[PDB]
RNA sequence: GGGGUAGAAUUCCAGGUGUAGCGGUGAAAUGCGUAGAGAUCUGGAGGAAUACCGGUGGCGAAGGCGGCCCCCUGGACGAAGACUGACGCUCAGGUGCGAAAGCGUGGGGAGCAAACAGGAUUAGAUACCCUGGUAGUCCACGCCGUAAACGAUGUCGACUUGGAGGUUGUGCCGGCGUGGCUUCCGGAGCUAACGCGUUAAGUCGACCGCCUGGGGAGUACGGCCGCAAGGUUAAAACUCAA
RNA sequence: GGUAUG
């Protein structure tokens, strides 16, 4: 329903990023989710520090999917201890343009 | 240092205040009523309490009038309060029975 | 609300065309669709005082529409409500 | 002693007292000195004056550590907010950095009722 | 009006961090909002301070 | 606030930058208000007052010009 | 409506540093502190509330509603059409919603704080002020049904000069229109006056509610409702000449 | 700091 889930990772674990893209990605598009961007900004200073943490691994999933499968990636980030923070919206349309 | 605690036992034993309480000639039943267990409350936290009663203006030339008041308090505080003071006179326009705790 | 599919099934299935959104039969056949739905809501979510106003204004103006329709024409009425299933 | 160098003097400016606590970077207490302690009694602690004694007795109680630098950390809206600085400098220490660290709580609790004074 | 492009939304804070008014920044009230709601969104992804 | 002392200025010039970067964030102004509970109906009252005392100047910095 | 979550702050707990005060007031004292307080730093626990944005801004029938995110959900407005065909307006009784306090059962409990305890002030001070502090404030479910629940202004429709703003659509070429909501001023008119004034308290129409000197009294009696607190309906004698 | 009473 054109989601865009930012989500951020635990510096020391930006080795498990791209394979817990696709794991998430894989999930997305097992049920007939485009994904319109995907967008690793990579590791970054946090603005505060946030649980200890002074930088974290952040990346950019712009998603058109149904609602079932948002629900189970926010599970999943909830369980995955590597990821510190995650914020899903809703956006109205897909949004492909490349972001800063 | 332990001044602290010396000061304390000196404060845990209360200074004795002086509580006024004050009548006049015409004073009505259900006002004494209050203003003695005003007394009563006062006398038995250990307070002193410096009875006085007004005169005003031509009432002076009818002392005795006030005075049975004050009579009727020391009789009504009998068993509680002793007179350390009873009015002869009129000084000013006043007179002042101090009761103290037994 | 309902869908835009969902409405324009109603639509379809109850007018005398897809042009035909006005007729009574269309105006109570979508009333009942959505007075229907909020039925799982209300279940649910017990305390939606604000919801639920809403939902009193659709029976409400369904019963009207109802009432119209069983004085203009008995037998579109009979039909009507057989086909959505109410008591009157 | 291990001579300071820097240290940090954090100045508790409230409306009745002025408290000012020298530390360490780390924030580990070196000395302290509030205008309570300073003679100043009852009122005469919540006045500019008294801050400022206040100040000097602090900096004449981390003498030992030696301190040249200091970071101020004001915090609370008191009479004693600049005077404390100020003598801070008159006191020999360099200031590098002053900042308000005076708590706001975004909304969070219920302040006590209004005095109908 | 986004909460990833932290450049503008720079424009519109304070030193603190505090959302600047529309009184002082001639804002319209409209995107003010928009504007309100990146800033507060940026915040939470830890793209710009709170405080301090 | 943080009001880091630059090199080669002196330090009533950083005091004088320190209460402008005070004054301006409202620190002083915030601390007196949270100092008492004010209850919504007194906080309203107070902000339509200032808004009525703002719009009386409006037509009065005006309405004369 | 539900669920989640974030940062700030307060309290507490555990440490580190540190040492004699802190706190409070008009002035004090109660209190806290050498069993090491307050201050400062680190970490933890927990509750409640969302600074700035924020605006005579917005939304809602009213009560009311303010971090962010999702989920479920109601209403409003505009643009062009298309459709139904008076299906409308109002509404006694009825039904529901309804701030806070309060009540029941069970949770929770940081901060605040009726009662209460103490310290003061005082002629007294059952207060205001200070130190504390329980119910409560929070959650769930159930009750209660009242407030200056106010615009002290019932709902719906039509008509009747203007000015300055705000807010939210939209058409056309920053300008020129055209809708919705809203703040202020003012014209005619209205009004006892104050004032209201296209969002009317103007000019009219439909329907409903309500008033008939003050006090007695929103009381008594009765009924209905309520676990209770009480609520609702609602008099009279009498007395006054306001 | 409470301006009890001509
Ligand atoms: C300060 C006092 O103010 C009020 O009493 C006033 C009285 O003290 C005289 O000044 C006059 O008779 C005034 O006309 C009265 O209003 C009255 N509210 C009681 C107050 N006094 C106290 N609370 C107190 O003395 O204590
Ligand atoms: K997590
Ligand atoms: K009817
Ligand atoms: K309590
Ligand atoms: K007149
Ligand atoms: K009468
Ligand atoms: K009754
Ligand atoms: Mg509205
Ligand atoms: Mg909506
Ligand atoms: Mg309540
Ligand atoms: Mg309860
Ligand atoms: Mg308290
Ligand atoms: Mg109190
Ligand atoms: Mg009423
Ligand atoms: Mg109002
Ligand atoms: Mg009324
Ligand atoms: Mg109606
Ligand atoms: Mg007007
Ligand atoms: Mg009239
Ligand atoms: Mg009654």
């Amino acid at each position: 329903r054109h989601y865009e889930i930012v989500f951020m990772v635990h510096p020391d674990q930006s080795e498990q990023v791209p394979g817990m893209i696709e794991r998430y990605t894989a999930a997305i598009t097992g049920a007939e989710g485009k994904i319109h961007r995907l967008e690793d900004w990579g590791r970054r200073q946090l603005a505060y520090p946030i649980n200890k943490l002074h930088k974290a691994h952040y990346v950019l999933m712009n998603v058109e999917a149904p609602q079932e499968v948002i629900d189970e990636l926010e599970t999943t980030f909830r369980f995955n201890d590597a990821v510190i923070r995650s914020m899903v919206m809703r956006t109205k349309h897909a949004v492909t343009e490349a972001s800063p | 240092e332990k001044s602290k605690s010396s000061k304390e036992q000196k404060k845990k034993q209360k200074v004795i205040q002086v509580k006024e309480i004050k009548f006049r000639p015409g004073t009505d039943e259900g006002d004494y009523q209050v203003k003695l267990r005003s007394l009563i409350r006062f006398l038995e936290e250990g307070d002193k309490a410096k009875i006085t009663l007004r005169f005003r203006g031509r009432e002076m030339a009818h002392q005795q009038i006030g005075m049975e008041v004050l009579n009727r308090v020391k009789d009504d505080l009998q068993e509680l309060a002793v007179v350390e003071s009873f009015p002869t006179k009129i000084e000013g326009r006043q007179m002042i029975m101090v009761l103290a705790p037994k | 609300s309902l869908s835009t599919e969902a409405t324009a099934k109603i639509v379809s299935e109850f007018g005398r065309d897809a042009n035909d959104t006005g007729s009574t039969e269309v105006q109570v056949a979508l009333l009942t669709a959505q007075i229907n739905h909020l039925q799982g809501h209300f279940a649910e979510h017990k305390k939606d005082h604000h919801s639920r106003r809403g939902l009193l204004r659709m029976v409400s103006q369904r019963r009207k529409l109802l009432d119209y329709l069983k004085r203009k024409d008995v037998a579109r009425y009979t039909q009507l409500i057989e086909r959505l299933g109410l008591r009157r | 002693r291990k001579q300071v160098s820097d240290g940090v003097a954090h100045i508790h400016a409230s409306f009745n007292n002025t408290i000012v606590t020298i530390t360490d970077r780390q924030g580990n207490a070196l000395g302290w000195a509030t205008a309570g302690g300073s003679g100043f009694r009852g009122s005469r602690k919540s006045t500019p004056f008294a801050a400022q004694v206040a100040a000097e007795r602090c900096a004449d109680a981390v003498k030992e550590y030696g301190i040249k630098n200091l970071e101020v950390m004001v915090k609370g809206p008191g009479p004693g907010r600049e005077s404390t600085i100020r003598a801070l400098n008159a006191a020999g220490f360099r200031i590098t950095n002053i900042t308000d660290v005076t708590p706001i709580p975004h909304x969070g609790c219920r302040p006590p009722k209004k005095r109908r004074v | 009006i986004d909460y990833k492009d932290i450049a503008t939304l720079k424009n519109y804070i304070t030193e603190s961090g505090k959302i600047v008014p529309s009184r002082i920044t001639g804002t319209r009230a409209k995107y003010q909002r928009q504007l309100a709601r990146a800033i507060k969104r940026a915040r939470y992804l830890s793209l710009l301070p709170y405080t301090d | 606030p943080v009001i880091k002392v630059r090199e080669n200025e002196p330090f009533d010039v950083a005091l004088r930058r320190f209460k402008r970067s005070c004054e301006k964030a409202g620190v002083l102004a915030e601390v007196r208000r949270r100092e008492f509970y004010e209850k919504p109906t007194t906080e309203r009252k107070r902000a339509k007052a200032s808004a009525v005392k703002r719009h009386a100047k409006k037509l009065a910095r005006e309405n004369a010009r």
